[PDB]
């Protein structure tokens, strides 16, 4: 369970901090989240207009929705990662 | 004897897979696009465009975590770290 004393030796091991590796993690994710949904409203709003009707509102307004529902799956997902990382992989037992 | 780098990759795995559920959701996806959706080939947009967005996701993913645990030898750090545990409890 942590201490300062367990983590500076997992870091003298590493050869860095633990949570610099879950940060470059979600740094990541985070960066192709945002690429994924930047790609979603570009591949629509190419096909803006079927029929007569134009869509370039909707698709604006739909991709941020679904942007926010993965800014929030993502979050859920990757804090529990963060926590199991931490508890079950950068960590040492009680041996010390 | 070697557990914890395999815990690693497939966690992160399982964390990116579960971060998309909702975008894989063709009902989602259906309601973010209402009047869209109706259309006869918005469906079709709509259908295609998640299935190139998922594959982004997917292939970004892969690439840009195995960089980071190479970066970091990630592998190498977690196994010596599971050879000290066993030595320690032999």
């Amino acid at each position: 369970t942590p201490t300062m004393q367990s983590t500076s030796l997992l870091t003298e091991h590493l050869g860095y901090p633990p949570i610099s590796l879950v940060d470059d993690i979600i740094n990541a994710v985070n960066e192709i989240m945002y690429k994924c949904t930047n790609a979603m409203e570009k591949y629509l709003m190419q096909r803006n207009i079927i029929g007569k009707k134009d869509f370039s509102d909707e698709i604006k307004i739909g991709t941020a929705k679904l942007e926010s529902l993965l800014e929030n799956s993502v979050d859920k997902n990757f804090d529990k990662l963060e926590l199991y990382v931490l508890r079950n992989i950068l960590s040492i037992p009680s041996d010390l | 004897e070697h557990i914890r780098f395999q815990r690693l990759v497939q966690v992160c795995n399982k964390a990116l897979e579960e971060s998309i559920r909702k975008l894989q959701s063709w009902e989602k996806i259906h309601e973010c696009f209402p009047n869209y959706g109706q259309t006869r080939e918005g469906i079709e947009n709509l259908t295609v465009c998640q299935q190139q967005v998922i594959k982004l996701w997917s292939n970004l993913s892969r690439v840009e975590f195995d960089a980071i645990f190479h970066e970091r030898s990630i592998e190498e750090k977690l196994n010596q770290l599971d050879d000290l545990i066993n030595k320690a409890r032999s």
